RNA sequence: UCUAGUGGGCCAUUUUUGGUAAGCAGAACUGGCGAUGCGGGAUGAACCGAACGUGAGGUUAAGGUGCCGGAAUGUACGCUCAUCAGACACCAGAAAAGGUGUUAGUUCGAACUAGCCCUGAAAAUGGAUGGCGCUUAAGCGUACUACCCAUACCUCACCGUCUGGGUUAAGAAGCUCAGACGAGUAGGCAGGCGUGGAGGUUUGUGACGAAGCCUUGGGCGUGAGCCUGGGUCGAACAGCCUCUAGUG
RNA sequence: GUACGUGAAAUUGCUGAAAGGGAAGCAUUGGAAAUCAGUCUUACGUAGGUCAGCAUCAGUUUUCGGGGGCGGAAAAAGAAUAAGGGAAGGUGGCUGUUUAUAGCCCUUGUUGUAAUACGUCCACUGGGGACUGAGGACUGCGGCUUGCCAAGGAUGCUGACAUAAUGGU
């Protein structure tokens, strides 16, 4: 929450989105369109990045179909160190390579994506535009 | 929000009156229904016509020909009070006959506690000559008119941080 | 039969069911459109602007 | 269809809280000046037929079954074809020997027992 | 199989063409009144428009403290409940009925939109003394088909134009059960419409009120 | 420490009520900076919550939350009507609520 | 518009009832309110009329144990709290909690003379009375009905005002320097397209 | 056709009689209260609005939106300053006549004429526009918007009642579909719950604990009630169909 | 244990818990604390507990926005531009006068099939929020192109927790 991210593609219901992992450390995730405030910031070129492989099956979790779960070893499992496929890491690095040059070219946007949105005293979101 | 209506009507023809006379009235009313009611009210007191034995032959809504021009209106009225023995002439300066009547109704209710039912408008005339003009209306007609802005109390904005300038 | 009442004004399928004419009805048609022949008699205007 | 209760609190008799001779069991107020009978605002409500529950979910336990009282094994076998409609409820006067026998009878039938433990 | 669909396909178009004819009649009548008024203005004479034959009455008062005569008349009008609406064929007999119950009801001249949306959104038929909604043309045909009223549009035409079978059409229509007006009434509801209230005759102003209740 | 607060501060004023009869099912909420019903239209459908603190640890948490949604504006001064999954306790009159920015449409 | 944790209100130039109505509503809203300079409050109407009103209030007392009857507080801050109390549901637990959230004081005591003091334009006399209308001051009304600390409140007030004036000159000297250094930075005119 | 209760009424609108007058006595017409909750008039049997099955949403009535109190310290134009102002119908009370008070009018400066204010106006526990308070109002007169909310209206779910339509493939005493409707004292009728005893019945329960009793356990029913876990206890008791009564 | 079967209530003492500023009791709604059942775990990719989020719809409703038809004095105005008339609350000029070194008022023509406002209508359309999901194979009335469909009442895609989490006392 509060992170600034770059929309890659619009999935069936949500948006496949990632703030460049080398900028703010937000990996490629689906985010429901009702939980985002779209900004009026200058657009980032996402035409050169492949978005066909980001599907519901790609982001799908492993099927469980049983009530047994939870363990300290279970939490020691998953994690970025384990679980996280090398292909997922490669895809994150590839989209980073295709996205960074645009935010490097347009000024102040790299660090804008690094920052975190927050409300301050006297701020009224209905009057404010993003 | 009153409106000026030209109401023309006549009683229905009979064997005694094959060709009845058409009578027209200019009267101010919020809508056409009240305008027809007041027309029958005035025609009933004068000239032996019910609503039943008469009919409204024409209804028209009159707008101000010059609504952007300041004018002086002299209004003669019949005022009915607790004593009810009164005629008045008042003058109101504004851009339309409808507004002058509205300002008359507010002023008459404020100063004499007279209601819409109690007041009947004898005639509304535009006074064109300055000499023909009420002292207050004349001294508004002063060519060199100038005066300071009167007090006007200037979202919720409670708990102001600074004392107001009010000047 | 008819377990739920559907408003034809809001349900275009129910409106299609009841009225097989809403398909071709053509609400907006330009009628007055050739000279706009202003029709007000001089005697009418004088009585209107009388008193 | 899940079970919905129009009302969950009991209809307690008026003034049963103040007098011990007056019990909680609901009695209709016949008094000429009774505030509760006249339905003054703030007084206790009275039982009405509008409070009745859905005919499909009436007499149903939260699990959807109806607790059918059971006193012997033959009473259990009456629920042979209605093990998804009724649940066996062993009576309080049944001894421990038949209580065990009814429990194994009901578990064989697949009939749930409300007071098995 | 296809014999039924073909025969009803024919029947449905008969409904369509009559609906087209009715709409053309509405447009022609509206144009004729406009042109006749324009001719009167141009020539300086006065054209008295046709007085309304159709009246819509809404019961604005509740069911308490009513004299027996007014209570009888409103029962004859089928205005049993507050905010109940009925279509009335206006004549001398009806005029003096509405005169008596004027403190308790309001009425005026309905327009085409008012009649159309009343019958579409609040349209219920009296089928075997039961309030059956008008969700199919079979319901209207099964009751008013002896008078060649086969469709909702036929019923609307009969009501709006006061046809020869207006009594049967009006009695077929259940008394409209209107909601409370969105936006409210005037400040005082039980004065006459002339003196700032909302009771009594209000002429064309019944249409805005009905659209508040629809 | 001013890098947070993705919500808007609001206060629970009272239940929805007549002069003498209260309706605890729906509440009256004053959102700060919301001064008219036109402004309340933006906050319609937002997710409002009451956050309070308890001694007992439910799932290892000292903080427990009652959620709700802004339903409609109330009056002319920007107050809104709010419906909660659990009716807010009457002791919260004057307490604070968090109005998130989601479900967002801006 | 926005609620602060504690709001300090300067009661100078304010009307008793209008300010009490605003304060009572804020207290019920869960906001902590401090009202200073209650002796500078105003009551619309000339002094003798308001003097008669308070003297009529003074008469209210039990025939048995006047020590049970209404207690008539002669201090301007206690007159203000009386108005707020009558505008609150103080017999109710909610109303009591609101009352302890109000601190009304004469003058500006040291916990509050170093804090910002807001005003309520809905209750300011200059905005709320027609010019030429007579009004009275609560402090004078208090002093001639029994309040006996009008002089000491005044004398302490000029000392506070003298110290406040010294503080202002020191702050204004700082603001003069920061303002002069403001336009020296070229960025001040660079960010002119942003409205700052 | 048979029968119950009733045969003390009361209030209001309007008309009206007796009366010095009366919260007085007497009638006429209607509406009410009695027998009736709810919204409102602070409070009240008849005033205003609206008449009531259990609920959800929406919208209104009367009345209100400074704070208590849900809702504009809204809009427009004036009037009023009151040395104990005024503030909403019923209603909880004041008149003639004046007042260098003031604001507007009428007719020949003079008189009148009106609206508000003051005077006339005057009691006994301390206290009442409901209170706080309110003065370009939060007072009064008029106009116009927005808003608040009743058990009323609208849509919907459910309960019951009544009514109508089906059902020889469905304890037909059953199943199914639809619509309208729902206040109630005195009183009438109907279907149910509970108690003691009798006939039949259930391969009925019981000293491995019947009946009874206690219970911050659970469950069912709109309800009368019913079942159950645990504790105590020690000899009998129950379901169903009918019979009966010293039956709540 | 004879003050003797069972041993109720009133009422009483002890213990634990809780509450309390001139009564108490009650009703409604939720909090807190204690207490507790159901459900689940399975059964056969399939279906399945509790609670949420979103999408696509249906019913009901509220709140904003755009486009168009039509009506009136076929708005009144006004702007721009040609005649004539009058003047001031008299401008330049010289208290008095008639557009000049400011202008205004009235009438007519024109631009014009002017625009807007208001009224009314669209079986024209774009949003946002709220409540509800009754029914349970098939039939019916319709639209589309036989399949499809928003058309005789909610399904789809998921996640968290499987918990005192929901729910009850």
């Amino acid at each position: 929450r509060g992170k600034r991210v770059v929309v890659l593609s619009q999935l069936e219901d949500t948006l496949v989105v990632t703030g460049p992992y080398k900028v703010n450390g937000v990996p490629i995730r689906r985010v429901n369109h009702r939980y985002v405030i779209a900004t009026s910031a200058p657009k980032i070129d996402v035409s050169g990045v492949s978005v066909e492989k980001f599907t519901k099956a790609y982001f799908a979790k492993q099927k469980r179909s049983g009530p047994v779960k939870k363990d300290e070893a279970f939490f020691a499992e998953n994690a970025p160190k384990n679980a996280l496929p090398a292909e997922r890491i490669a895809d994150q690095k590839a989209v980073d390579a295709k996205l960074l040059p645009a935010i490097k070219a347009i000024p102040n946007m790299k660090e804008y994506l690094a920052a975190s949105f927050a409300l301050s005293n006297g701020d009224r979101p209905h009057l404010m535009k993003f | 929000a009153l409106k000026e209506y030209q109401v023309v009507g006549r009683k229905v023809p009979t064997e005694h009156e094959p060709v009845p006379k058409l009578f027209r009235m200019r009267l101010f009313a919020p809508n056409e229904s009240v305008a027809k009611s007041r027309y029958w009210y005035f025609l009933k007191m004068i000239n032996k016509v019910k609503k039943a034995t008469g009919e409204i032959v024409a209804i028209n809504e009159i707008s101000e020909p010059k609504p952007l021009k300041a004018k002086v209106f002299g209004i003669w009225i019949r005022y009915d009070s607790r004593s009810g023995t009164h005629n008045m002439y008042k003058e109101f300066r504004d851009t339309t006959r409808v507004g002058a009547v509205e300002a008359m109704y507010a002023d008459m209710a404020a100063r004499h506690r007279a209601r819409f039912r109690s007041i009947r408008i004898l005639k509304v005339v535009e006074v064109e000559k300055k000499e023909d003009v009420r002292n207050y209306v004349k001294q508004l007609l002063n060519p060199h008119l100038k005066f300071p802005l009167p007090h006007r109390r200037t979202g919720k904005k409670v708990f102001a941080p600074h004392r107001p300038s009010t000047f | 039969a008819h377990v739920q009442k559907k408003n034809p004004l809001k349900n275009k399928a129910v409106l299609s069911r009841l009225n097989p004419y809403a398909k071709a009805y053509k609400a907006n048609v330009k009628i007055n459109s050739e000279k706009t022949p202003k029709a007000a008699g001089e005697k009418f205007l004088s009585v209107l602007h009388e008193n | 269809v899940n079970i919905i209760k129009k009302r969950t609190k009991p209809f307690k008799r008026h003034q049963s809280d103040r007098f011990k001779r007056v019990g909680e069991s609901w009695r209709k107020p016949r008094g000429i000046d009774s505030c509760v009978r006249r339905r003054f605002r703030g007084t206790i409500s009275m039982p009405k037929i509008g409070y009745g529950n859905n005919k499909k979910t009436r007499y149903c336990m939260p699990n959807g079954l109806k607790a059918f009282l059971v006193r012997n094994v033959s009473d259990v076998e009456l629920l042979l074809m209605h093990n998804k409609t009724y649940a066996a409820e062993i009576a309080g006067n049944v001894s421990a020997r038949k209580r065990v026998e009814i429990v194994e009878k009901a578990r064989a039938l697949g009939v749930k027992v409300t007071n098995a433990g | 199989a296809a014999e039924k669909k073909s025969a009803r396909q024919k029947k449905r178009e008969l409904i369509a063409k009559r609906a087209e004819a009715y709409e053309a009649e509405y447009r022609a009548a509206e144009r004729e009144q406009i042109e006749l008024a324009r001719k009167a203005r141009a020539e300086g004479n006065y054209f008295v428009p046709h007085e309304p034959k159709l009246i819509f009455v809404v019961r604005i008062r509740g069911i308490n403290n009513i004299p027996p005569k007014a209570r009888k008349i409103m029962q004859l009008l089928r205005l049993l409940q507050i905010n109940n609406g009925i279509f009335v064929k206006f004549n001398k007999a009806i005029k003096e009925m509405l005169q008596v119950v004027e403190p308790y009801v309001t009425y005026g001249i309905p327009n085409h939109k008012t009649v159309r949306e009343l019958i579409y959104k609040r349209g219920f038929g009296k089928v075997n003394k039961q309030r059956i909604p008008l969700s199919d043309n079979a319901i209207i045909e099964a009751a008013l088909g002896k008078y060649s009223i086969l469709s909702v549009e036929d019923l609307i035409h009969e009501i709006y134009t006061v046809g020869p079978n207006f009594k049967q059409a009006a009695n077929f229509l259940w008394p409209f059960k209107l909601s409370s007006p969105l936006g409210g009434w005037r400040e005082r509801k039980f004065k006459h419409f002339i003196e700032g209230g909302d009771a009594g005759k209000r002429d064309e102003h019944i249409n805005g009120l009905v659209q508040k209740m629809l | 420490a001013q890098g947070h607060r993705l919500y808007v501060k609001a206060k629970h004023l009272s239940f929805q009520r007549s002069k003498h009869v209260i309706h605890p099912g729906t509440s009256i909420v004053k959102i700060e900076g919301c001064d008219s019903k036109e402004e309340a239209q933006f906050y319609l459908g937002k997710r409002v919550c009451y956050v309070y603190k308890s001694s007992k640890a439910v799932r290892g948490s000292k903080i427990r939350v009652i959620w709700g949604t802004i339903a409609r504006p109330h009056g002319n001064s920007g107050a809104v009507r709010a419906r909660f999954v659990h009716n807010l306790p009457a002791k919260t009159f004057g307490s604070s609520l968090r109005v998130m920015l989601y479900p967002s449409n801006i | 518009s926005e609620f602060q944790k504690v709001v300090v209100i300067d009661a100078k130039g304010h009307l008793l009832g209008r300010l009490a109505s605003v304060v009572a509503k804020q207290l019920l809203g869960g906001q902590k309110v401090v009202v200073v300079r209650c002796e500078e409050l105003n009551i619309s109407g000339h002094f003798f009329r308001n003097k008669l009103k308070y003297l009529a209030y003074l008469r209210k007392a039990c025939r048995y144990n006047p020590s049970r009857g209404a207690f008539h507080f002669r201090a301007p801050s206690r007159i203000f709290q009386k108005a707020v109390r009558g505008m609150l549901p103080h017999k109710t637990a909610r109303g009591q909690a609101a009352l302890e959230h109000l601190q009304a004081v004469e003058g500006i005591p040291p916990p509050f003379d170093k804090q910002k003091r807001v005003v309520v334009p809905a209750a300011l006399r200059v905005l709320r009375l027609k010019p030429g209308r007579k009004y009275c001051t609560v402090g004078r009304l208090s002093s001639e009905v029994g309040w006996k600390y009008n002089d000491i409140v005044a004398k302490l007030e000029e000392r506070r005002k003298v110290k406040s004036a010294a503080f202002y000159q020191a702050k204004l000297a700082k603001q003069k320097k920061i303002a002069s250094a403001k336009e020296a930075s070229p960025v001040n005119q660079k960010l002119s397209q942003f409205g700052y």
